[PDB]
């Protein structure tokens, strides 16, 4: 018995990832994707620098020194085909080194930043090896946009899935609809952590929020009125130090969060600050209020506290998902 | 039960023909508007009949563009010559009609040979037709053809599998859409 | 078949489908896509079995272009033709109906126009009802050079909706191929 599962949210969201994980798990050509880990390195360390001066206030760095290799990432910035002269990890470490280049890190929701930026930045010493052959978890945080639609063919216990990834961007959301014809069931992806940013769209709307009009989209659709979605709260982990961090509190952000009290049913995981489970508990119910609202039982929900870059957080939801799958007999 | 029924269905390897009146309102100016109604009647009530002769398909009648296809509705690996032939009946029919109408006419043949996928659409008044990019470029072809002559596609031509006498159309001059695919076009002779 | 004395034609096109339309693997060869089209020509159709359009005929479906007209269940007298521009903004209030589910964007361009035609039907095979006329050609022409979101009306046509509450803006000139060059207009809303 064959599936075809639509992994669908916004930009960035994490679909991408979690087919990733799929070939990870259930799935010698990284000599190919090495490349765009280091445009992602790239893109990170010349993103931060050039909000520095932009951001308000701005951005000094600590050390005057670094103002030269400022200088030189902005010169490459624009740069066609980037060699990755030695001197680049140096100047990029460096200002990685640089307070003041992390100080504005700690700021960057305030402009759009990759998400693999502080991974990948931590390991300038290793990507720039030309021996240098990406890990496993190098890949599931390579970050590449998707245009169109690419259909991954995987199976599990003599059970045929279809994977389907399609372009969170908004632009992209036109070419959805061509899959939306049978589809067993939707995985809705949200960037559980992104409630302090803005979408790269036109930099005003919430990615959450976004988030959460798309999903009133798809689960009030005229054509998916009977097609259950498996929502994937995703970015749990970038969640939770955000709300230990407590830089930027939530009420702000969502007010309706001051009035929010913590679940009964909350099965919060093995030591997890109550502020945490508080939290995402939050972000879920937010969804849940949207599916509550209409749906007449013909489609359900079925929520998940995801990590797309943790095989093994995927490993197991998708089998609370393929039991779902077969215990709703869709 | 969440999209309409859809009545299509896809069908591979099908030749499709297009044909134009060139100059319709050339002479849509000296005929009364009822004369051009009969000669168009007549002009098709002739070729419906050569049609399925040939094995090919009436599809819609569009004023004064006339295409049908072969290959359907059963698959006949014959779907190349059939429109060839249409294309070739379609010829000498308009010039029958040509003499009645008093007027300087020709049609303009194209041909190509493809997959498409037919059926109808919406759910009132409808109307067999067909649909596909092969369909698009079919058009395309008509359109950047000749009087009198038949255009055809190196694809209508490996299915004709040399049995008819051929020169270069040079589509990608005449119609900007075989330019810009680079179509390699012919004509029969 | 008989012909009228006027007869108001419409022309609503999707010039942004032609785009849309992809034949790739994932879309089954441009099934997934016809199907969208097939739930639009079908909501459209929606429309014809409603009170306040009871008087609307959909002639066929050329492409992604409607065809409707009316006035053709008669032997103001003008009314109809009003009617006609309450059905075009029905088609539109529908297109971005669908624009909401789909995730698209999808604009109607129109072109409406009225006058005498040659109702009636054509084709020995199998018989289809269409409406012939100058009236018509126009009509179509009003379209192919339309405005997205812009309704597409000629000088009377143009006078005849201002007598019934509508106000008007000149497109400016254009080319209508056999009758030179006819100055437009566009419906205000
Ligand atoms: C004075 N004109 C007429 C008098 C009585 C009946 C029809 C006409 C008339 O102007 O017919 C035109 C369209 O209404 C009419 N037509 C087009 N599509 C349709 C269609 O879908 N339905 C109907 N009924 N008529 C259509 O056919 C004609 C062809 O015009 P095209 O713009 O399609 O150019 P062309 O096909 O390339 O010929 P051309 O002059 O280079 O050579
Ligand atoms: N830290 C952390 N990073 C994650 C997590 N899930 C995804 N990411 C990172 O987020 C970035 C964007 O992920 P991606 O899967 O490309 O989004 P997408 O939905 O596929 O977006 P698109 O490709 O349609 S525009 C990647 O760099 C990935 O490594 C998570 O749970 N934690
Ligand atoms: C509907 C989609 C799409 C892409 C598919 C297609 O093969 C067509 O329907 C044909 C070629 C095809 O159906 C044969 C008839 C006709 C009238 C020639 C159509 C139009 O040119 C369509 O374009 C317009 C302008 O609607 C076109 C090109 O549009
Ligand atoms: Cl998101
Ligand atoms: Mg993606
Ligand atoms: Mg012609
Ligand atoms: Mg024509």
């Amino acid at each position: 018995a064959t599936h075809r599962l639509l992994l669908l949210g916004a930009g960035e969201s994490g679909k991408s990832t979690i087919v990733k994980q799929m070939r990870i798990l259930h799935v010698g050509e990284k000599a190919t994707k090495v490349q765009d880990i280091k445009n992602n390195l790239k893109e990170a360390i010349e993103t931060i620098v050039a909000a520095m001066s932009n951001l308000v206030p701005p951005v000094e760095l600590a050390n005057p020194e670094n103002q030269f290799r400022v200088d030189y990432i902005l010169s490459v910035m624009n740069v066609p085909d980037f060699d990755f002269p030695p001197e680049f990890y140096e100047h990029a470490k460096a200002l990685w080194e640089d307070e003041g280049v992390r100080a504005c890190y700690e700021r960057s929701n305030e402009y759009q930043l990759i998400d693999c930026a502080q991974y990948f930045l931590d390991k300038i010493d290793v990507i720039k090896q030309d021996d240098y052959v990406p890990s496993d978890q190098d890949l599931l945080r390579c970050r590449v946009l998707t245009s169109g639609i690419f259909e991954t063919k995987f199976q599990v216990d003599k059970v045929n899935f279809h994977m389907f990834d399609v372009g969170g961007q908004r632009d992209e959301r036109r070419k959805w609809i061509q899959c939306f014809n049978d589809v067993t069931a939707i995985i809705f992806v949200v960037a559980s952590s992104s409630y302090n940013m803005v979408i790269r769209e036109d930099n005003q709307t919430n990615r959450l929020q976004e988030a959460l009009n798309l999903f009133k989209s798809i689960w009030n659709n005229r054509w998916l009125r009977t097609i259950s979605v498996i929502l994937f709260l995703n970015k749990q982990d970038l969640l939770a130090e955000k709300v230990l961090a407590g830089k930027s509190k939530i009420e702000d952000y969502f007010p309706e969060f001051a009035r929010y009290t913590t679940p009964e049913d909350a099965t919060p995981e093995p030591g997890e600050d109550p502020r945490v489970t508080r939290a995402k508990y939050f972000i879920r119910d937010e969804f849940l209020r949207i599916s509550t609202a209409s749906g007449d039982g013909r489609h359900y929900c079925y929520p998940h506290f995801t990590c797309a870059v943790d095989t093994e957080n995927i490993r197991r939801v998708f089998n609370d998902c393929r039991d779902i799958i077969q215990r709703m007999h869709l | 039960m969440m999209f309409h029924k859809i009545y299509i269905q896809k069908h591979d390897n099908v030749s499709i023909l297009f044909a134009d009146i060139e100059g319709f309102t050339s002479l849509a100016s000296q005929c009364t508007a009822q004369e051009l109604v009969m000669t168009l009647n007549e002009l098709f009530a002739r070729f419906d009949k050569l049609a399925a002769e040939n094995h090919c398909l009436r599809i819609k009648i569009l004023g004064d563009c006339y295409y049908c296809v072969s290959g359907l509705p059963e698959a006949r690996a014959d779907h190349a010559h059939c429109c060839v032939e249409m294309g070739m009946d379609m010829i000498e029919a308009i010039s029958l009609v040509r003499e009645m109408t008093g007027v300087n006419v020709n049609m303009r043949v194209g041909i190509h040979s493809g997959r498409v996928h037919c059926g109808v659409l919406g759910l009132r008044k409808w109307q067999f037709d067909v649909w596909s990019n092969d369909v698009t470029l079919a058009n395309h072809m008509e359109a950047g053809g000749k009087a009198g002559r038949i255009h055809i596609t190196k694809a209508t031509l490996s299915y004709l599998n040399g049995d008819y006498e051929v020169e270069p159309g040079c589509g990608g001059e005449r119609n900007a859409y075989l330019k810009e695919h680079s179509i390699e076009t012919f004509l029969i002779l | 078949h008989q012909s009228y004395d006027c007869v108001c034609v419409m022309f609503a096109s999707i010039p942004d489908f032609k785009e849309f339309y992809t034949e790739s693997d994932v879309n089954k060869e441009g099934l997934e896509c016809l199907r969208l089209l097939n739930e639009i020509i079908a909501d459209f159709d929606d429309l014809l079995s409603k009170p306040k359009f009871s008087g609307v005929e959909k002639i066929k479906t050329i492409g992604s272009t409607y065809m409707a007209a009316t006035g053709l269940s008669a032997i103001r007298q003008y009314m109809h033709i009003g009617t006609m521009v309450e059905f075009a903004y029905a088609l539109v209030g529908k297109l971005d109906a669908i624009n909401k589910h789909s995730f698209n964007d999808f604009k109607l361009r129109v072109g409406i126009n009225h006058g005498p035609v040659i109702a009636g039907v054509i084709g020995a095979q199998k018989p289809q009802y269409d409406i012939w006329g100058n009236t018509v050609n126009v009509a179509s022409r009003m379209d192919s050079t339309g405005v997205l979101d812009k309704i597409q009306v000629t000088e009377e046509t143009s006078l005849i909706l201002q007598t019934l509450g509508y106000t008007c803006t000149c497109r400016g000139i254009i080319n209508v191929k056999g009758k030179g060059d006819l100055k437009t207009y566009f419906v205000n809303t």
